[PDB]
């Protein structure tokens, strides 16, 4: 019980849920064929791998996931490859015709066209869920589905299924990887069309999982099975929460209450420690306090933004693995009698921490060293609006000259859409500006 | 003369385990609810606390309450989890995830009416109800939302019945969550209307004597429970074995309650355990009334006592504890008002708890308990002012006036305490 729904969008969302998805059976013994030994209550279950995945009576595991994409190219890699067995065909939904990049298209012109399927489909796993907590949803910032559609997707939630959570993995553009002049105007018009829709929203910046792939990994050039072979990481210990119980494990739902102080501010900043090669891993086991000290790093962030010229809302550490809190409290003293971490004067300054001991695991033939232990790092410092502020610059620069913006009216839009849209981001930066002057 | 046991979420559910788990091995329970005690002197009051069930099986009158089942379904397992009366379990599904609105206002009012049915049923069974104990935490949803919500409805149905809390009051040394200090000043304003009694349990004094004293450096919510059950054993021995003390529930609030508003009490107890060395009746009532060895984190010099109840159990010098007893009150004569004379009661239960020759619980009605409300007014007025965290609760259908009289009385709660402390004959 307490049921979550992965909906993953566009050829990153797919992507991603590809490996997120790969390394919750490896984490739980699950077979490509959907089969679990160890589970011996047959077609069902109060067990807490049961959150995402549902049991059938032949005695297969499956993921409660939508993977839709306006283009099949993507999602047909899924239906041929190594765990096309997990999913039912009719999770696997695809047009056949993408956005190009606009999120004209993927909110109006084309993703009009299959946004009912998708709702039908997406009914059908809430309608087997007992008690349905809400949704995980991985999509782009800058492609024209992942941005358009997911918007439309969001929309029509908040209204199919109330105040229901939602939760967002986006991906933030890059230039390293980011192949698309117009990916700006598209993550302004999400973010603002989103907003009011979402209730903790996890930034992933390319360019950041990128150095890291570079700076730790000693990869040249990393590709996006790279990229997003970490990402499961930090996704898997967002939701090892819920899927994972013991004495030390704290829900999700519990850090989420620190993490958002007003409904808008809900964007924390993730940090993932420890990135390592196995040549490097191999006779250097990480400490607790290593990887703890790993998290004030900025070189270990999601994102890329300077915490120490910011303040701090919240602190959550997740750990899992070969973690007791003894080392915890020992590392977590040290940290705050020696860096740079100020919290607003109208919270708490104390640490939110929880353990699971299920230890991490790896892809076979990755890049990752298999770990004893392992730490993310959930806070909400206003240095994430650098995100925003770099994002809306470039935004400015084209639409001052409204280039491109043809390819938008096309299709339907209005230019009072993007002005409406870009001064909510302004009301955002405003707003990032306000929670951090002191009191009075 | 038999009392009912409430406890609510998480919190009030492990220490009232932890409760029935310690009361049991006094009266010589077992796991299954049969007696294989040594002394007749351990049933004759054993109906204050349990039923006797078909097969001369003893149950406890308690009723078990939580929003998830998660520490219920842990109750039901644990050493002690067979003795309760399984249709005493009523829980929900969703929770109340630390939010006192979904506890009072949304998802509790959904299940208060069924854990009344269960109050109804126990009470019906009473040959004569003396009045309800809750065990419940401030700083959760559950325990603190759902648990005021409770008293409410109970005092409505049983108005001329005492109610007495056990209550953990949050600390951010020990925390779960920011929104404490919200839940907190939210419950506080109900127990100041409609408790008896109310045992201000301190998490940061609980942490405090686990590490500064008995030596402890990662301090679990266990080892905290060890303190909070032997202390609510100790509170409860006066009803539980048969001394020559006719104590009932409103004959004691009579008599440690000079004001309808400040009945919250500083508990205490020694020594303070977690070695064989006897100890002896003057130390045992030295460290009874330190600082170190109180429940709530005040500092009892910095205030004045109303009234104080001191209770001693094992076999010793009754002439003793009264020389030791009478000869602490110079020590301490200042912080005694002297408007109520002879204000500090003493009892003696021949009984000891379990592997300790002596033991003294100490309760105190001092207006020192004010620290304790100013520091949660201090966290609460620190996000207030900046309306932080504010959605979770106007979410759920609250209106930030709500807060804002939640505050104003319990800085008048503390006003009132001030008022006292000054007060001279
Ligand atoms: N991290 C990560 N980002 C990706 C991946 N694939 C695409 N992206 C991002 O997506 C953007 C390009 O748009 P797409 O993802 O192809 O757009 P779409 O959501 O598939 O929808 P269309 O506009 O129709 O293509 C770039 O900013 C990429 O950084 C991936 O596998 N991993
Ligand atoms: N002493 C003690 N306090 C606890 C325990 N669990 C929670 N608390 C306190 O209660 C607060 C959290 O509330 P919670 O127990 O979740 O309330 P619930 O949702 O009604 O169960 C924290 O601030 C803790 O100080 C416990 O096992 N022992
Ligand atoms: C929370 O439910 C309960 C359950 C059981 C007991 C109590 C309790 C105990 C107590 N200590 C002993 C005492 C104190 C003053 C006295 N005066 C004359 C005899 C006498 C005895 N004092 C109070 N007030 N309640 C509260
Ligand atoms: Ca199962
Ligand atoms: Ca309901
Ligand atoms: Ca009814
Ligand atoms: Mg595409
Ligand atoms: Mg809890």
């Amino acid at each position: 019980m307490r049921e979550c729904i992965s909906i993953h969008v566009g050829q990153a969302g797919v992507q991603i849920g590809n490996a997120c998805w790969e390394l919750y059976c490896l984490e739980h013994g699950i077979q490509p064929d959907g089969q679990m030994p160890s589970d011996k209550t047959i077609g069902g279950g109060d067990d807490s791998f049961n959150t995402f995945f549902s049991e059938t009576g032949a005695g297969k595991h499956v993921p409660r996931a939508v993977f839709v994409d306006l283009e099949p190219t993507v999602i047909d890699e899924v239906r041929t490859g190594t765990y096309r067995q997990l999913f039912h065909p009719e999770q696997l939904i695809t047009g056949k015709e993408d956005a190009a990049n606009n999120y004209a298209r993927g909110h109006y012109t084309i993703g009009k066209e299959i946004i009912d399927l998708v709702l039908d489909r997406i009914r059908k796993l809430a309608d087997q869920c007992t008690g349905l907590q809400g949704f995980l949803v991985f999509h782009s910032f800058g492609g024209g589905t992942g941005s358009g559609f997911t918007s439309l997707l969001m929309e029509r939630l908040s209204v199919d299924y109330g105040k229901k959570s939602k939760l967002e993995f986006s991906i933030y553009p890059a230039p390293q990887v980011s192949t698309a002049v117009v990916e700006p105007y598209n993550s302004i018009l999400t973010t603002h069309t989103t907003l009011e829709h979402s209730d903790c929203a996890f930034m992933v910046d390319n360019e950041a999982i990128y150095d890291i792939c570079r700076r730790n990994l000693d990869i040249e050039r990393p590709t996006y099975t790279n990229l997003n072979r970490l990402i499961s990481q930090i996704v898997s210990s967002i939701t090892a929460s819920l899927r994972f119980d013991g004495a030390l494990n704290v829900d999700l739902t519990e850090f989420q209450t620190n993490l958002v102080p007003y409904p808008r501010i809900h964007f924390p900043l993730a940090t993932y420690a420890p990135v390592i090669s196995a040549e490097k891993a191999y006779h250097e086991q990480l400490s607790v306090a290593e990887i703890t000290n790993a998290c004030f790093e900025p070189a270990n962030q999601m994102v890329k933004c300077d915490p120490r010229h910011g303040k701090y809302m919240a602190c959550c550490l997740l750990y899992r693995g070969d973690v007791v809190p003894k080392d915890v409290n020992a590392a977590i003293a040290t940290i705050k009698t020696k860096r740079s971490i100020q919290f607003v004067d109208w919270c708490p300054t104390g640490f939110k921490v929880g353990i699971n001991y299920q230890p991490p695991t790896v892809v076979p033939g990755g890049d990752l060293a298999k770990v004893q232990r392992a730490v993310c790092m959930l806070s909400n410092t206003t240095a994430i609006a650098e995100a925003w502020a770099r994002l809306d610059h470039k935004f400015d620069l084209m639409y001052a000259k409204r280039a491109f913006v043809h390819w938008y009216v096309g299709e339907g839009m209005e230019e009072g859409e993007f002005s409406e849209a870009r001064e909510d981001m302004a009301a955002l930066e405003k707003d990032y500006e306000e929670v951090g002057v002191d009191s009075v | 003369r038999e009392i009912v046991h409430i406890q609510a979420g998480q919190c009030g559910n492990q220490i009232g385990a932890k409760f029935w788990e310690v009361i049991s091995d006094e009266h010589g329970i077992d796991p299954t609810g049969s007696y294989h005690g040594d002394s007749d002197l351990q049933l004759e009051r054993i109906n204050v606390y349990y039923n006797e069930a078909a097969g001369n099986k003893y149950v406890p009158r308690a009723i078990l309450v939580d929003l998830e089942p998660g520490t219920m379904d842990s109750v039901r397992s644990g050493p002690f989890g067979q003795i309760f009366r399984p249709d005493n379990f009523v829980f929900g599904q969703s929770g109340a995830g630390n939010n006192w609105a979904k506890g009072h206002y949304t998802e509790g009012a959904e299940l208060v009416d069924s854990v009344l049915d269960v109050v109804r049923k126990e009470s019906e069974s009473c040959d004569c109800l003396q009045g309800f104990q809750l065990t419940h935490s401030l700083g959760g949803g559950t325990g603190s939302g759902m648990g005021t919500l409770l008293i409410s409805k109970i005092r409505e149905e049983y108005p001329d019945r005492i109610m007495n809390t056990f209550s953990v009051v949050p600390s951010p040394k020990v925390s779960d969550t920011v929104v404490e200090p919200y839940n907190a000043t939210l419950s506080v304003h109900q127990l100041v209307e409609n408790t008896d009694e109310t045992y201000c349990i301190d998490n940061e004094a609980l942490y405090d004597i686990c590490f500064r004293t008995l030596k402890l450096t990662t301090p679990t919510y266990g080892d905290l429970n060890h303190l909070v059950s032997a202390t609510m054993s100790g509170v409860t021995t006066c009803l539980r074995f048969p001394g020559q003390l006719n104590a009932d529930l409103r004959k004691l609030a009579v008599n440690m309650v000079p004001f309808p508003r400040l009945h919250f009490f500083m508990p205490g107890f020694a020594p303070l355990t977690s070695q064989y060395r006897a100890l002896t009746v003057p130390e045992l009532t030295q460290q009874m009334f330190d600082a170190k060895n109180m429940m709530a984190a005040c500092d009892p010099r910095h205030g004045r006592y109303l009234t104080v109840a001191a209770v001693f159990r094992g076999r010793m010098s009754m002439k003793e504890v009264d020389e030791q007893m009478l000869n602490v009150q110079n020590k301490n004569s200042s912080y005694f008002v002297e408007w109520i004379p002879n204000n500090v009661k003493t009892a003696v239960c021949d009984i000891p708890p379990r592997g300790l020759k002596m033991s003294a619980t100490f309760i105190g009605n001092s207006t020192a308990i004010q620290e304790l409300f100013k520091r949660i007014s201090e966290q609460f007025t620190a996000m207030f002012r900046r309306k932080a965290f504010l959605h979770w609760y106007t979410g759920e259908g609250m209106d930030e006036m709500e807060f804002t009289e939640a505050e104003s009385n319990m800085n008048d709660l503390v006003s009132e305490y001030q008022q006292y402390q000054d007060a001279t004959a």
